[PDB]
């Protein structure tokens, strides 16, 4: 029954923010606190996205685009689009629509260099961590900044396994 | 029919958990006479037997209490050596008891300390491509079932030889690991396991497993 | 989902306890996020389930409470709703149902309370903002309750109400 | 034509948002006429706390009376004051009207920088606010 | 079957390899063994007449000899112009047990010695008369060619 | 009666032993019996007895009161006893049944290697065996 | 069953021969640290299913499976080690490894003169023999139990 | 006819019994390279011994004993009589009516010492050390000598275990 609102959800993120800027005025703490613990679910967070499909880890780098890109419709129950790829062919752009966090929550232009939902953009970090790929991403386009729709420019940067699934560590 | 050891390793490999499930290991109880025929081999304060073995007694099989005194390493609880009560015939006939040595709660995080290495270097240059390390181990007893999370977590159970669909027991343990790990990073990604709602939920697993028939996924 | 939700709760519980050195304030934390959520919790759930209607009855107002923050937070109503008639300033809310330990939680040896303060964190703003301030104490009584206490103000006015 | 005057009075009993509705005059004496209007809010909040004891609806019409000024009062769960100041009354519309800037401070309730009582300051607010006044009050 | 124990044993009587003689075996083993072989031998296909000589070749008796004993007859069994003969095996059942290269030879002439020097008889093939030398010239194609010690 | 069990090899007599029904041959007769099988023995090889199978010659040679049975191993290997009567109750299926048997004790004497091909039967264990045989037929 | 590769190794522990017909990845290392590598694989593994093992280790460890391949083990006895590895398919291969040792082994490498205990069987005759048995039955697969 | 195939062990192990004398005179040298030899032997026998009964290992003592008395059985066809069992029942003794090794060699071998079983000792002892049995051997009677029956008599002391792997 999905067993939560997306506005519960809102308002507890949102708390938690005002807790953070409340704690630490400059905003550059509170971004490296929030995707230090984007980060720290991230990393649980796979173990359940793997407790579903039992995806190899990377065939290749779109097969990882699909797998973050349902991610979220089975959590936030949102559909991101993958596309513009270099012609390196490695990197993508990410579109997420509707961010429940985000719903009619405004954000002070005194703090506009707070990235709010890049818990997000540091789960998908967290979640990279754990299969072995490390990856350098974030956001080009924020519909929280003013921008359209949401818009995550991803990265990939290095490998950390082997012919074995246990792989250099 | 049970998962006689339930245990989980992180990536440098101490074992997380000890979830034992009931074991009730074999106790043997003999009135012996005059000098044995049991091989009394005294090794490292463990006073047990290698050779002669009757009466379903194993190797490791080691004397717990002869009429009810623990032994102390080697002595007496009043202070005798076991040998010391060997060389005397008076009191025979004695009653030896003898019991497998239990694995205590250090043994088995030996024993996963010494094992992480072998499932982790299995056969790295394998005849076969592109494998993966040791999936599936079975025993003369026991099958022990290790599942690699794609990283990270090793999820290692042993049931009977002849069980079957144990993946679907590590998909459910997979579960409640997640549904423990939701509470605390505080509890560190390489912390043992000490939790009670894990092992009240894993008792109701046990207690399903009773159970052959796994359906809605059963817990 | 459960476990987006379960989890990112218990990392604002953990790193309260990161900038906080001891137990009874960290609850206190807790407390202060369940007023925070509550004090838009409150009206919102006012018009889509009392139908925007004001209940200046503390029993209806609160049972109606009872049903709808449980209905749509966690699902299930809590079980009961009892007023001790010794006090009548300190009633209770039994919820068998531990939204903390719904992510199953911590041993309770280092610590006592839990997110459990954080839903009386929560019930307490809701009281508070229905014109009816109250103290909301998460106790492990038969499991998981709230005990709630109305200022001898609060509760007087109830009593020359409750003189018909 | 009716001066109409909006102010919120706070949970903790401290004013928080005004906002005219008014015709374009007397302004100078429009700030006195303000900060009488903020005492009206206090005096309002008196009265109203017994007269929202005595029911349990939304709106109480109109309570306080100053031989030109009538005074509008709504209560919501929030237990906010919201009033209005008009030499005739237009009540009608503004009960669904109050309702709908009702909805409004809810959307900057879901703002969680937004908080107990702490005063307005966002712009979406404030254009809510004009669009809702030119639409009845002011107009 | 009985056959691992007279292999290992022969292993053995190759081991000892002292340095004094090309025989790690006499015809000791030779005498006492086909005389058990003779045991065996309480019927044979030859005449009963005490005026009259009848010959039984030392062929036959080596080949009946060798299904008893090496489980494999003759392969080529050539008579030479003299009163010996040859006989040659494309392989040998002692030899079956390592590759054909040519490396140690001087063992299968020890092994085959067991048909060496065997106590006689009167009438050229009469059954036992023996002597013999092993001349092998491929490591399961054993060659043995007799010599008459008398003439 | 008697019997004088001998095995021969090539010229000499290996083993003699001179018994009867009761004892050992109290008579003088050693000497004259050896002899007389020597004798026997070297004319029928020159004949032919030397042959491929095992050859049977009963009452191939005859002399007082003492009848003689010649048997030829491939081997090369002789046996002799007598019956001392010109006519005694016993049969010929019963000598070739004996001698039989001394050909078995034969080559289990053969088997010990100690026992040069050649040589006197020295061995008191096998001569018991060989009186033995002796008691089987007298 | 045809299989990919098999291993003999003393109860000492030195390589006493080795096998290949299918081994398709061909390692970097030398296929002696290889095979001390698979003796100390086996020797753990050996320990670790006497010792967590809650009943009687008769004969201990049977075999490991993998997501791609699977390896089969067998103990003598005389502490005498075989090991076979192969993909997935086929009948119990507990008694084809003993067939193989009873009827090839014992049979090519023990009755020789030439091989001596302790040290490596080097045998075009044995490589035969041992080649022919696997292509015996050869299929492929094991599926071990 | 032709039903005992083996008669030729008797007089090959005299062969060998006599050649060693002749190249040392000392009673006692037939006597330890024959066991060594015999021993080499049961290194080779025991593992076609194992390859065709499937025994686990001799990880007991009378099982040990219908082992070995399994393998005289199937290669030297006599039946161990297991007897004089002692209290520590570590020690017990072979039987044998009749010597598998030899048929009949003779009684004296013209002089004493002249260990005949030595083999029969590398046959009872190499095995054991190939089933990992650090054992130690000797006969308590040998009817060869004079005797009505030999019994052997055979006592392990360490299990040997692998090390160091």
């Amino acid at each position: 029954a999905k067993k939560v609102n997306s506005e519960f959800l809102t308002l507890t993120y949102g708390a938690l923010v005002t807790q953070m800027l409340r704690d630490f005025e400059n905003a550059e703490d509170v971004n490296k606190q929030l995707e230090r613990i984007g980060y720290n679910m991230g990393m649980r967070l796979i173990e359940d996205f793997l407790a579903r499909t039992s995806a190899p880890r990377c065939l290749e780098m779109r097969e990882t685009a699909d797998r973050i890109q349902q991610a979220f419709r089975i959590y936030l129950n949102i559909q991101p689009t993958i596309s513009n790829w270099s012609p390196a062919s490695d990197e993508f752009s990410l579109v997420f629509d509707s961010n429940p966090l985000t719903e009619f929550v405004e954000l002070p232009p005194d703090l506009t260099n707070l990235r709010y939902s890049a818990i997000l953009s540091g789960c998908i970090r967290g979640a990279l961590e754990m299969v072995q790929l490390e990856v350098q991403c974030w956001f080009v386009q924020d519909q929280l900044k003013g921008d359209n729709v949401t818009e995550l420019r991803v990265k990939f940067v290095r490998r950390l396994e082997e012919v074995i699934p246990a792989g250099e560590d | 029919m049970i998962i006689y050891g339930v245990y989980i390793v992180s990536k440098s490999g101490g074992l997380i958990f000890n979830l034992d499930n009931n074991v009730p290991r074999i106790e043997h109880e003999k009135t012996f006479t005059y000098p044995l025929d049991l091989v009394l081999d005294y090794d490292s304060k463990k006073v047990s037997v290698s050779f002669n073995r009757k009466d379903g007694i194993n190797v490791g099989h080691v004397l717990v209490a002869v009429n009810g005194m623990p032994v102390n390493g080697v002595t007496l609880d009043d202070g005798r050596d076991v040998r010391t009560t060997l060389d005397a015939p008076e009191n025979y006939p004695i009653n030896l008891k003898f019991s497998r040595p239990k694995m205590t709660t250090n043994e088995k995080i030996f024993l996963a300390s010494m094992f992480y290495p072998l499932f982790a270097i299995a056969s790295q240059l394998s005849p076969e491509p592109k494998s993966s390390g040791i999936e599936i181990l079975e025993a003369d007893t026991f099958t022990l079932h290790c599942f690699q999370t794609l990283t990270g977590i090793k999820f290692i159970i042993i049931s009977e030889t002849g069980l079957n669909g144990i993946d679907l027991l590590l998909r459910k343990v997979y579960e409640l690991y997640s549904d423990y790990v939701l509470k605390n990073p505080f509890y560190s990604l390489e912390m043992p396991i000490r939790c009670e709602l894990f092992d009240n939920k894993l008792q109701e697993l046990l207690a399903q497993v009773e159970k052959t028939g796994i359906s809605n996924i059963d817990k | 989902s459960q476990s987006i939700v379960a989890l990112l709760f218990s990392e604002i519980v953990q790193y309260s306890q990161s900038r906080v050195f001891t137990v009874p304030e960290l609850q206190t934390r807790l407390h202060d996020l369940g007023q925070d959520v509550g004090t838009r919790i409150i009206d919102l759930y006012f018009v889509r389930e009392r139908s925007s209607k004001r209940e200046t009855k503390l029993t209806q107002m609160l049972l109606f409470v009872k049903t709808t923050v449980w209905k749509n937070l966690f699902g299930k109503e809590a079980e009961k709703l009892e007023h001790a008639n010794d006090d009548e300033r300190t009633y209770y809310i039994i919820e068998k149902e531990p939204l903390v330990n719904t992510f199953i939680s911590v041993p309770k040896d280092k610590g006592s309370l839990n997110c459990a303060n954080f839903t009386a964190g929560i019930v307490e703003a809701v009281l508070t903002n229905c014109g009816f301030p109250c103290k909301v104490t998460a106790h492990w009584h038969k499991g998981t309750t709230y005990m709630v206490k109305f200022e001898d103000f609060v509760i007087a006015r109830d009593k020359q109400m409750e003189e018909k | 034509m009716s001066t109409y005057y909006f102010v919120i009075v706070g949970q903790n009993d401290n004013p928080i948002y005004e906002k005219e509705f008014s015709t374009v005059n007397k302004e100078l004496r429009k700030e006195d006429h303000r900060h009488l209007t903020q005492f009206i809010a206090h005096a309002a909040l008196d009265l109203v706390d017994e007269h929202k004891w005595k029911t349990a609806n939304m709106q109480l019409k109109s309570i306080d009376r100053f031989n030109q000024w009538f005074v509008s009062a709504f209560i919501t769960a929030s237990q906010i004051r919201f009033i209005i100041v008009h030499d005739n009354k237009n009540d009608e519309g503004i009960k669904n009207f109050f309702n709908e800037m009702y909805d409004t401070y809810i959307k900057n309730s879901m703002n969680a920088f937004y908080r107990i009582n702490t005063p307005i300051k966002s712009p979406m607010f404030e254009k809510k606010s004009e669009i809702f006044g030119r639409k009845y009050l002011l107009s | 079957s009985e056959e691992i124990l007279f292999d290992c044993l022969h292993a053995e009587i190759v081991n000892y390899c002292l340095d004094s003689n090309k025989e790690h075996d006499l015809a000791t083993l030779e005498y006492i063994g086909f005389t058990t072989g003779y045991r065996l031998i309480e019927r044979l296909t030859r005449e009963v007449s005490r005026f009259k000589d009848e010959l039984e070749t030392m062929k036959f008796i080596c080949t009946d000899f060798w299904m008893l004993i090496y489980k494999k007859q003759v392969d080529n069994l050539r008579t030479n112009n003299h009163g010996m003969y040859v006989v040659q095996d494309k392989a040998f059942r002692f030899l079956t047990r390592i590759s054909p290269g040519t490396k140690q030879l001087e063992h299968a002439p020890k092994f085959v010695a067991f048909t060496c020097g065997l106590v006689r008889g009167a009438l050229s093939n009469l059954g036992i008369n023996s002597t013999v030398t092993a001349e092998v010239q491929s490591i399961p194609a054993c060659k043995f060619h007799i010599e008459v010690n008398r003439n | 009666m008697a019997f004088c069990i001998a095995v021969i090899g090539k010229d000499n007599a290996p083993l003699y032993l001179t018994t009867s029904d009761m004892e050992q041959e109290l008579e003088l007769q050693y000497h004259v019996n050896a002899a007389l099988d020597v004798v026997e023995e070297k004319c029928l090889i020159g004949k032919g007895a030397p042959e491929s199978k095992e050859l049977y010659l009963g009452l191939l040679y005859s002399t007082e009161n003492h009848k003689i049975y010649g048997f030829v191993t491939n081997t090369r290997v002789k046996f002799i006893v007598v019956i001392d009567s010109s006519n005694v109750a016993l049969r010929e299926n019963e000598v070739r049944a004996i001698f039989r048997n001394l050909h078995l004790l034969y080559t289990d004497a053969i088997c010990n290697p100690f026992y040069i091909p050649g040589e006197s039967l020295t061995s008191k264990k096998f001569d018991r065996a060989v009186q033995k045989l002796m008691s089987g037929t007298a | 069953m045809t299989i990919f590769n098999l291993y003999i190794f003393d109860k000492f522990g030195t390589l006493l021969h080795y096998a290949e017909w299918n081994r398709t990845k061909k390692s970097g290392i030398t296929r002696e640290e290889e095979a001390k590598l698979t003796y100390g694989m086996l020797f753990s593994i050996k320990s670790f299913v006497s010792k967590i093992s809650p009943h009687d280790p008769k004969e201990g460890f049977l075999y490991y499976k993998t997501n791609r391949y699977a390896l089969h083990y067998l103990e003598t006895p005389s502490g005498l080690k075989f090991v076979l590895n192969t993909d997935t398919t086929a009948i119990n291969v507990k008694e084809l490894l003993q067939q193989l040792y009873a009827k090839v082994w014992v049979e090519f490498v023990v009755r020789d003169p030439l091989w001596t205990p302790g040290t490596v069987v080097t045998s075009e005759l044995f490589q035969s023999k041992l080649d022919e048995f696997v292509r015996q039955s050869p299929i492929f697969g094991i599926r071990n139990i």
